[PDB]
């Protein structure tokens, strides 16, 4: 079953079902198990897209479509329900941190030379 | 792992036989050939060969474990899958 | 101290007095004394034993200095003889002022670290000092360019000084 | 002795030249070396002059 | 794997971090994402480590939802916190993986949960190293977790932080106290499931002394070094009960719903599949499209 | 400078006159005595360049490529020691010859102190190489490579040529220094941006540039061995040198038009490190990934910036390098198995050892791994582009996407993996391959320590 | 090999568990087990939670300072 | 060749229970279930015309596969496993002795003189076999990839150096 | 927690929002705001190296805390009585922190019953 | 029921599943000896050259340079312009590249409508 | 002063040492995985004497004992950030290193490249701790890539392994994606 023949440039070359290197018989006793390859026979044009080492075209336990709902399902999840804590968020019912020295901006990088507001609290 | 020897691993497979309860312990012979010499046939023979396989590590390739059935031909295998002289 | 702390000021050095109240041996005091005897010792009479040697002959090197030529400003319109002085004392006045950002910057650095958390006010007048260095360094040069030369310096510099001289009779009013 | 020339070539010669280096070298070009002044605690001496640091007020007298 | 990826190289992305911290938690908003990035990880990986049908990948996720911590501290201002957590996390992760790679090797090459057990009996000092290994990661006081898990559990609960950065950590934790005992039960209880041929062993001196000069990091850790190093952490000193002993009470139910799981493996009972059991096994279908989808496209268009 | 320029004058008598068998000893003994003669051309001032006389000079751009020349040539040399012995002795001269004439060419080219001086050496190299690519190519094809080759690099090199007299008769002097002290403002009008046009889309083509880049492919791998690796290293860089001498007029013009040509690098960096991962030819790779770096320093021109030029010096002379072991070590595989495919040869260290530990750092070179100078100044052309647009690093970052993704890939498929129980062919490695190996690869980490001098006249 | 294995095993049967590898492995569990108890009660406020916390609804406003609904 | 029911039953009930004793881990579950699907597998071993028989088995094979373990056991040594083609790193062929040093060649003397006379009956016998091979081959070459054997006198089964020579499943 | 579910859950306006609060004056309903005071001063903490975030106005126990782990090396096990005296401050000003989410509360609740009183009546 | 397996281009659907290879037909069962016997004979042209003592040199594939020619030489003599491969050009060529002239001309500009009247932070920009 | 520094720059320096025997080849092959024991477990014990300054002291310091070049106003010099995060890491970090590549050595002891492999364990400390001690950003960078590349060799113990050679390219993928943030 030879390439289609509509401006692609592969003529000659047949038609290779997705079969990749690590999909074929590990058992079987392989010329060039590098990536299952034998003598003589012919070889896939995109051979070198599916090798062991690079993407695989191998049977799944579960379907891809699958996959494709759980992936999706699953991760819209948190960044969904993530978006609403960023309203919502966790403490503890506790005051703020009233600090000394009009709250460290003499040495909290803060300019003091132009007039530094004593912010200054007491124990209530 | 030791130098493993042959003698060694076949002892080891007619013990799985002789423990084997279908299997008679006066019934074990190194060519013990389960459909006609002894009658357990090949779905009675390929579990034996996962059974062995359970206890030896090793998986034998399945174009031979189905085939590989009188336990010195198999033996023989073990013998060339460790690929030791003894 | 083979530089000077008027180029190179560092805060000035204050240690604390322990008074070791406890009762067990001090091991780090311990680490020292067995360092400085074991390690310095062999070390400093083997430095010391440079010393001399390096001071049976001491050949001298001077400062190598260059005349100031006249600038760019008055070296005349597509004259080649006298542009080249010009261009060669703008380029160096190019390397010099990379490396006093880089003394200041240096001095930046060593500020922060030697004065712990305080830098954040003991650096105040250090940070604020760098930032006329670095503003005045861009107008002294910025969008230069990889083939900067001193008329192109002169062009920024001029572009800038009309735009505040109007700027400035506009801010009169 | 295993471990003493293990010392000595591999350990003490090491360090031997590592500190003719930095202090001999690279303190001898300024700010190569830079050190945090240390947590200077008031009832401490400066070791030149022996100014103890201002002597801590009194508490608020918080006690469990 | 045991001395790159298990705490030893991987704290140098979150490292880095705290290195940064003087201007890490400048802004607000940048922390927040860190919270977000860090919690993912903590059910994701901890979920993955739910289900794992070895002895490496449990581990693994263990440290990445850990990993989903220490900058969940920085994520809440504590520099410190998170970097006391890399050194205990080292301290026992190494061990996890060391215990687990002895098992490989006096089991031969085996590294599947379902391939041995007894191992407590044939395997003691390695059944003990796990024992405390797992004990010391699970939260326990006065070890590697109280300085710093019982620490980090009780900081971001009080400390300002969204309510699911806070619910990853209590959960995790919870799995983390669980996938331990589902390989601790794995490993020793549990007939034999070896072959015949007996060979494992830990007589060997040298394996046994390496695992005793780790002992030590593994049940002290933090205390040889606790009130040695200053503390940076801003303390809380009171606060509410419940979420400071949640730490404690997520342990618990993570120990008993796995041993009832286990149980199950040990009730004699078809147990059947399910989603969940598959979804933590291939890390949710994760690697199954990224690491097929995306690739396969692009480099097809290479072509 | 004609402390190098005679010695490499006089190698033609030399090699020509030489007896039967030492030759190559000859060529050899004596063009590492004149690279440590070049070698003396790393002393630079700090911006007034090294004028040696009225239409020679030097600077600190073209001294690292001369050293990068004159030492190549004792390379090819020892590369060629295999591939052509069976030849007879007179070839065998010729072939010297025109590798040594390269050489010279080049040297000249790279120190010409007048822009026309300049362009008739800096085309004047494909002369050579013409014969060399044509001649002594091995595959069929070899014979449109060459015409493939000269066509591309002319059809840019006659509008400079026009471009190059106008401003003579314009200004009075193409001469470097004249015309960078007399620089004027190329202004905006249709006849200057076509003039813009003609002086720079003659070294964009020998770049080159996405889609004018098909000679590489096409030349580099049915070059011949010695060939192959001038071509990448340095004849690639004429352009390159050229470009930063003639910016120094195109302003301002530059910064408003080269936006094309910032798109075509960019996509294509991006676009010829995809396809170099998606190629089953070895050879194409190094070619392929040699465009990818250099699209990268047509980027660093463009902008112009300090940092820009800082980068393209470092990167030319890193890339030069590296594209050199990879040619050298492709070649090892080639006449070993007399083939160019990745895949009939794999897993060579369960064989060759040695030859994959050359293989992983010549690999690790051309991934920029600090403190080596391909990361430095390839960091300094994303610190520039940055500058330009901070936008910029994610097309760019893209590249340090697909680049480790193939350049560690033949490693695991040629040196890395199991071996193919076939081919007996593979033997051991004569001393030569590994020897020119190292020095090959032994001087990027020597200067690494010691950047400044390749870093580039922006010093 | 041939001059070695100490731990020379057989087969199914218990691998001739030393009674060293034994006594170790309980040697650091009581180490360990003594460890951590120790501290059980010599330092337990440490994980007790040394300070307690006080339940808000226990103040009154005059403490608090806000005015009941009267002014 | 094509599976016929036999051939593949047998491949089902290898993975079946590969699931079964990964899902059940501990021995007896699974010991139980093994041997009741072993009196499953024989509920039906009766089947009329080979419509149902193959219609049972597509059965089989589905139920197989959602109730293939998803994550099952695979032991390393074999195709799948930690130890797949682990040694092959290690795996080096037989004709690098020929290239030995002469002086490292002394030093490894009865290994070299070994495979001088190993080469040499590869060589003295290799013709033999070939040609034995070709005569008995029949037309159009071979039907199957099977090898003749050294069936006759004085003679070495073909194609055996490879086979003979190859390098141990433990090169380490 | 009791105030994150009656913030959300029931009425964030009878409950201090975290961000939000103080929302009133300190001598509202609380006269005699006589500002408190810490001990050792701005300069102490700077020349204590103290910590930014630590230099609250608890810093008195703080730096004589480390003035004892100066000198308590080689013993870390040192200085416990003076550590969690600075934890009493830190008690102290935790519960006053405390006490400042409350009294906004108690606050908040006052003020719904004050508008509800004072402009229902009508 | 259950959950069903569905193929896919990489997650292609098992033989196991597929009912199609299971149906046991002649065509099938006469097919097979075809590829028996022209796999054994390229078994028996790799072995004999392969095991001859006298190949000292590469035994090639006639399949690997049938595929090398392939997927270079044979693309533009047997190349075809379509409409197709015009558009496919056009949005993987001048279509891109057009998506950075966008992006990368607009920031640019918007960068110059900073500095022009000062909006532009440049406080430690001096390594232009 | 005096101690500190030089003392943690020695560790630098001292388990470097087994790296260029292991390329010298001074080592007698089964010497050399415990004579790197040897060498890390006194770094080890070394590091504790630095370690020890912190706890008593606390006092940090940066140490820049050379200097690349000047790019203008950036001059790039090696520079050292040695702090508590530097200092303290060290010990905890390598005697980990010590304790696992014991067990190693136990474990890895039929492959007969165990020099090949011990020196991959020593270099790839060599990397680790210079990250922690790095002040400058590009000499982080330098250590970032350098554990990056070295995992992808160090899981690719087994060029018999194709998996292995698969992982290592999603673990210089993911890591390459991180650092293009860096
Ligand atoms: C001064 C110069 C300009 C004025 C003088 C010339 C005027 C006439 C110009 C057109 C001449 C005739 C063109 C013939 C032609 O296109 O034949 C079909 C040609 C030749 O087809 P072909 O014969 O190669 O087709 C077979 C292909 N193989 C071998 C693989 C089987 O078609 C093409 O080349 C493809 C379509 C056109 C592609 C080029 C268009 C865009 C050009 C981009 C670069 C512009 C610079
Ligand atoms: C406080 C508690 C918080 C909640 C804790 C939940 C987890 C508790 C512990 C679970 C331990 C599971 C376990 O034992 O795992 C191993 C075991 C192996 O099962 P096996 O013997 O192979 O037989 C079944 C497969 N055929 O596995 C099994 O038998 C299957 C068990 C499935 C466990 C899934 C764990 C997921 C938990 C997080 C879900 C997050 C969802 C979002
Ligand atoms: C986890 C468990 C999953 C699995 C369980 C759960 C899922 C599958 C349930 C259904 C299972 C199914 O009934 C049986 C199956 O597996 S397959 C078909 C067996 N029936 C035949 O093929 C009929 C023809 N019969 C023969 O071909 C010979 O009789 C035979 C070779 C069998 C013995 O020959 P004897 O040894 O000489
Ligand atoms: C026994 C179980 C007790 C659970 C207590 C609540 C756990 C969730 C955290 C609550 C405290 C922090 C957030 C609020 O405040």
């Amino acid at each position: 079953e030879p390439y289609p023949d509509d401006g692609m440039g592969y003529g000659d070359y047949p038609k290779l079902p997705d079969r990749s290197q690590q999909e074929r018989d590990p058992w079987y006793d392989w010329d060039h198990p590098d990536l299952r390859l034998n003598w003589g026979e012919p070889i896939h044009w995109d051979l070198d897209m599916y090798i062991r080492n690079r993407v695989d075209t191998s049977p799944t336990p579960v379907s891809w479509n699958t996959m494709c709902k759980h992936l999706s399902g699953f991760v819209a999840f948190m960044l969904f329900m993530f978006w609403v804590g960023e309203i919502y968020p966790s403490y503890q019912p506790v005051g703020p941190k009233q600090y000394p020295y009009n709250d460290l901006y003499l040495e909290r990088g803060g300019d003091p030379t132009k007039e530094p507001e004593p912010v200054v609290h007491y124990e209530i | 792992a030791p130098p493993l020897t042959l003698e060694a691993i076949k002892d080891r497979v007619l013990y799985v036989l002789k423990l084997y309860d279908k299997i008679d312990p006066e019934k074990l012979s190194v060519n013990s050939h389960f459909m006609k010499d002894l009658g357990l046939d090949s779905l009675d023979q390929v579990e034996i060969i996962m059974a062995m396989e359970d206890e030896f590590g090793f998986e034998i390739p399945d174009i031979d474990a189905e085939k590989l059935m009188c336990p010195q031909e198999i033996v023989d295998y073990i013998a060339d899958k460790k690929d030791v002289y003894e | 101290d083979s530089w000077d702390k008027d180029v190179y000021p560092e805060p000035p050095r204050r240690t604390p007095a322990p008074a070791p109240q406890t009762s067990l041996p001090n091991p780090v005091t311990y680490l020292t004394k067995i360092f400085d005897l074991l390690v310095d010792r062999p070390v400093t009479l083997a430095r010391e034993f440079i010393e001399q040697q390096h001071a049976k002959n001491r050949y001298y090197y001077y400062h190598r200095e260059f005349r100031r030529v006249p600038d760019i400003t008055e070296c005349e319109e597509k004259d080649i003889l006298c542009m080249f002085e010009a261009e060669m004392q703008w380029r160096r006045d190019y390397k010099v002022d990379q490396e006093i950002v880089n003394i200041i910057q240096e001095r930046l650095k060593a500020c922060q670290q030697r004065e712990g958390e305080s830098y954040r006010q003991n650096c105040a007048k250090e940070l604020e000092q760098f930032t006329q260095v670095s503003k005045a360094f861009q107008d002294r040069y910025s969008d230069l360019g990889a083939h900067y030369s001193a008329r192109k310096c002169l062009a920024k510099q001029k572009q800038r000084m009309l735009a505040e001289r109007k700027a400035a009779k506009e801010a009169a009013a | 002795y295993r471990h003493s020339i293990f010392a000595v070539t591999h350990v003490l010669i090491p360090v031997w030249i590592i500190h003719y280096y930095l202090k001999y070298h690279v303190t001898a070009k300024p700010y190569t070396v830079v050190e945090r002044k240390p947590r200077i605690f008031p009832g401490d001496t400066i070791l030149e002059t022996g100014e103890v640091i201002p002597l801590m007020k009194e508490f608020p007298d918080q006690h469990h | 794997s045991a001395l790159l990826h298990s705490s030893t190289m991987v704290v140098a992305g979150v490292f880095l971090l705290i290195r940064f911290y003087p201007l890490m938690e400048t802004n607000k908003l940048v922390q927040t994402m860190t919270l977000c990035l860090g919690a993912i990880t903590t059910l994701f990986t901890a979920l993955c480590a739910i289900t794992q049908n070895d002895i490496k990948k449990i581990v693994a996720f263990s440290t990445s939802s850990q990993l989903g911590l220490m900058m969940v501290t920085i994520g809440i201002n504590q520099p410190h916190l998170a970097f006391l957590h890399i050194c205990m996390h080292a301290f026992f992760k190494a061990m996890l993986f060391m215990c687990s790679g002895s098992i490989i090797h006096s089991l031969n090459d085996e590294q599947d949960i379902r391939k041995m057990g007894g191992l407590y009996k044939a395997m003691p000092f390695t059944t003990t190293a796990l024992i405390i290994g797992s004990l010391a990661l699970t939260g326990m006081p006065y070890l590697t977790g109280f300085y710093s898990k019982d620490l980090i559990i009780e900081a971001v609960n009080m400390s300002y932080t969204n309510a699911w950065a806070l619910l990853m950590t209590l959960i995790a934790t919870s799995l983390t106290a669980a996938y331990s005992t589902r390989i601790i039960f794995f490993a020793f209880l549990g007939k034999p499931r070896f072959p015949p041929l007996v060979l494992i062993n830990e007589n060997n001196p040298l394996l046994i002394n390496s695992i005793k000069r780790l002992l030590i990091g593994s049940i002290f850790a933090g205390f040889i070094i606790s009130n040695n190093i200053p503390p940076m952490t801003v303390p809380n000193t009171t606060m509410p009960l419940y979420m400071k002993m949640t730490a404690l009470i997520v342990t618990i139910m993570g120990f008993m719903l796995a041993l009832e799981l286990n149980n199950t493996t040990y009730y004699l009972k078809f147990k059947y599949p399910s989603q969940t059991y598959k979804f933590s096994n291939m890390l949710g279908y994760y690697p199954s499209i990224m690491h097929r989808l995306p690739t396969y496209h692009n480099l097809s268009m290479s072509q | 400078m004609l402390k190098i320029i005679i010695p490499t004058t006089m190698l033609l008598p030399m090699t020509w006159m030489s007896k039967h068998n030492m030759i190559w000893i000859n060529a050899t003994v004596h063009s590492l005595l004149i690279s440590l003669i070049s070698l003396s051309l790393l002393n630079q001032l700090g911006e007034n360049s090294l004028n040696f006389s009225l239409t020679f000079f030097s600077d600190s751009l073209s001294a690292p490529l001369l050293v990068l020349t004159t030492w190549l040539l004792p390379l090819m040399l020892m590369a060629s020691q295999s591939h052509l012995s069976k030849e007879t002795t007179t070839r065998k001269k010729l072939y010297i010859t025109m590798l040594i004439l390269l050489q010279l060419f080049l040297i000249m080219t790279f120190t010409a102190t007048e822009l026309i001086l300049f362009y008739i050496l800096f085309e004047a190299t494909l002369v050579p190489t013409l014969i060399i690519i044509t001649r002594w190519g091995n595959q069929t094809e070899r014979l449109n490579a060459g015409l493939y080759f000269l066509f591309y690099t002319l059809a840019g090199s006659l509008p400079l040529l026009v471009a190059l007299v106008y401003i003579q008769n314009t200004t009075g002097s193409l001469n470097f220094l004249i015309i960078h002290y007399w620089s004027h403002p190329l202004s905006n009008s249709w006849s200057n941006i076509f003039m813009w046009l003609a002086c720079i889309m003659a070294f964009m083509v020998k770049m080159p540039l996405y889609g004018l880049h098909l000679w590489l492919p096409k030349a580099h791998v049915e070059a011949p061995i010695a060939g192959s690796m001038v071509l990448a290293a340095v004849l690639l860089k004429l352009g390159g040198y050229g470009m930063m001498r003639i910016t120094t007029i195109l302003n301002p013009l530059t910064n408003y038009m080269a936006y094309p040509f910032l798109m075509l690098s960019m996509w294509g960096m991006i676009m010829t490190s995809s396809i170099c991962l998606r190629q089953t030819d070895l050879k194409s790779l190094i070619a392929y990934s040699s465009v990818s770096h250099m699209a990268l320093v047509i980027v660093a021109i463009m902008i112009q910036t300090p940092w820009s030029f800082m980068g393209a010096t470092a990167l030319m002379i890193a890339h030069g390098l590296t594209s050199s072991m990879l040619f050298c070590l492709a070649n090892t595989n080639y006449e070993r198995v007399h083939s160019r495919t990745m895949i009939l040869a794999r897993g060579l260290q369960t064989l060759l050892p040695l030859m994959a530990t050359w293989w992983l750092m010549a690999s690790l070179t051309n991934l920029a791994l600090p403190p080596s100078i391909n990361l430095i100044g390839e960091l300094f052309i994303i610190t520039a582009s940055f500058s330009w647009s901070n936008i910029t690093i994610i097309l760019m970052g893209m590249n340090m996407m697909i680049t480790a993704l193939y350049s560690l890939y033949m490693l695991i498929t040629t040196q890395r993996g199991k071996y193919t129980h076939h081919i007996n062919n593979i033997k051991a490695s004569f001393t030569r391959e590994n020897a020119l190996m190292a020095l090959h690869i032994l001087p990027l980490l020597l200067l690494t320590l010691n950047p400044k001098m390749i870093l580039g006249p922006l010093y | 090999a041939g001059g070695g294995v100490h731990i020379e095993p057989r087969y199914r049967q218990f691998p001739q568990l030393t009674r060293s590898q034994l006594i170790q492995a309980e040697f650091f569990s009581a180490t360990m087990w003594f460890w951590i108890l120790w501290r059980f009660w010599h330092d337990s406020d440490a994980v007790l939670g040394h300070f307690p916390y006080p339940d808000p609804s226990q103040w009154t406003d005059e403490e608090l300072g806000i005015l009941p609904d009267d002014e | 060749a094509y599976l016929t029911h036999q051939q593949k039953v047998l491949r089902l009930y290898k993975r079946a229970l590969r699931h079964l004793e990964s899902w059940c881990v501990h021995r007896d579950k699974y010991r139980y279930f093994a041997c009741l699907m072993r009196a499953r597998f024989d509920e039906h071993k009766n089947e009329k015309d080979m419509v149902k028989a193959t219609q049972l088995l597509r059965q089989a094979e589905e139920e197989f596969w959602y109730g293939q373990h998803p994550q099952p056991y695979i032991f390393p040594e074999s195709p799948g496993g930690t130890s797949y083609e682990r040694y092959e790193c290690y795996k080096v062929p037989e004709w690098c002795l020929d290239d030995w040093h002469p002086s490292e060649k002394a030093m490894y003397p009865d290994y070299f003189a070994k495979r001088e006379q190993w080469k040499r009956l590869r060589r003295e016998s290799w013709e033999r076999e070939v040609k034995q091979l070709q005569e008995e081959t029949p037309p159009g070459g071979p039907r199957t990839e099977a090898l003749p054997p050294a069936r006759k006198e004085g003679d070495l089964p073909p194609l055996w150096w490879h086979i003979v020579t190859r390098p141990r499943e433990r090169p380490m | 927690g009791a105030h994150l579910a009656r913030r959300y859950l029931g009425d964030a306006s009878k409950e201090p929002d975290p961000l939000r609060m103080p929302t009133f004056p300190p001598d509202y309903g609380f006269p005699e705001r006589k500002e408190r005071e810490m001990v050792a001063t701005q300069q102490e903490m700077n020349d204590a190296q103290l910590m930014l975030q630590q230099r609250d106005y608890c810093a008195h126990y703080l730096i004589q805390l480390l003035k004892c782990k100066r000198d308590s090396f080689p013993n870390f096990l040192a200085c416990k009585h003076e550590q969690h005296d600075w934890d009493y401050c830190e008690h102290l000003d935790y519960v006053k922190r405390m006490k400042e989410f409350e009294r906004e509360r108690r606050l908040l609740q006052r003020k719904k019953r004050r508008e509800q009183r004072e402009a229902e009546m009508a | 029921s259950f959950p069903k397996y569905k193929p896919s281009r990489l997650a292609t659907l098992p033989a196991t599943l597929d009912p199609a290879e299971y149906d046991i037909s002649p065509e099938t069962r006469k097919a097979q000896a075809e590829r028996l016997a022209i796999r054994s004979r390229l078994k028996r042209e790799y072995l004999l050259q392969y095991n001859d003592p006298n190949r000292l040199g590469v035994i090639e594939d006639p399949a690997l340079i049938r595929w090398t020619y392939a997927r270079s030489a044979n693309i533009y003599p047997n190349f075809r312009p379509t409409p197709k491969t015009s558009l496919l050009g056009a949005l993987f060529g001048i279509g891109p590249l057009f998506f950075w002239y966008y992006v990368f001309k607009t920031d640019r500009d918007k960068k110059e409508k900073l500095i022009q009247e000062g909006k532009l932070d440049q406080t430690f920009n001096i390594s232009y | 002063m005096n101690p500190f520094a030089s003392l943690t720059l020695t560790t630098l320096i001292i388990l470097t040492i087994p790296i260029m025997m292991s390329n010298s080849n001074i080592y007698k092959t089964n010497l050399y995985p415990n004579y790197v024991k040897t060498t890390v477990s006194y770094a080890f014990t070394l590091s504790l004497v630095p370690l020890l300054m912190f706890m008593h002291t606390g006092q940090e310091m940066i140490i820049s004992n050379w200097h690349w070049m000047t790019l203008q106003t950036v001059e790039l010099s090696l520079s050292f950030k040695m702090d508590y995060f530097s200092v303290m890491f060290i010990p905890v970090a390598l005697f980990v290193t010590w304790s696992i590549m014991e067990f190693s050595m136990w474990y890895m002891h039929s492959d007969p490249f165990i020099n090949r492999f011990f020196k991959y364990l020593v270099l790839f400390l060599i990397t680790m701790m210079i990250l922690v001690t790095a002040n400058n950003l590009f000499q982080l960078f330098i250590g970032w890539e350098g554990v990056g590349i070295m995992s992808f060799l160090l899981i690719g113990w087994w060029h018999g392994r194709t998996d292995a050679n698969t992982a290592a390219l999603q673990a210089i993928l993911y890591n390459r994606i991180g650092d293009i943030g860096f």
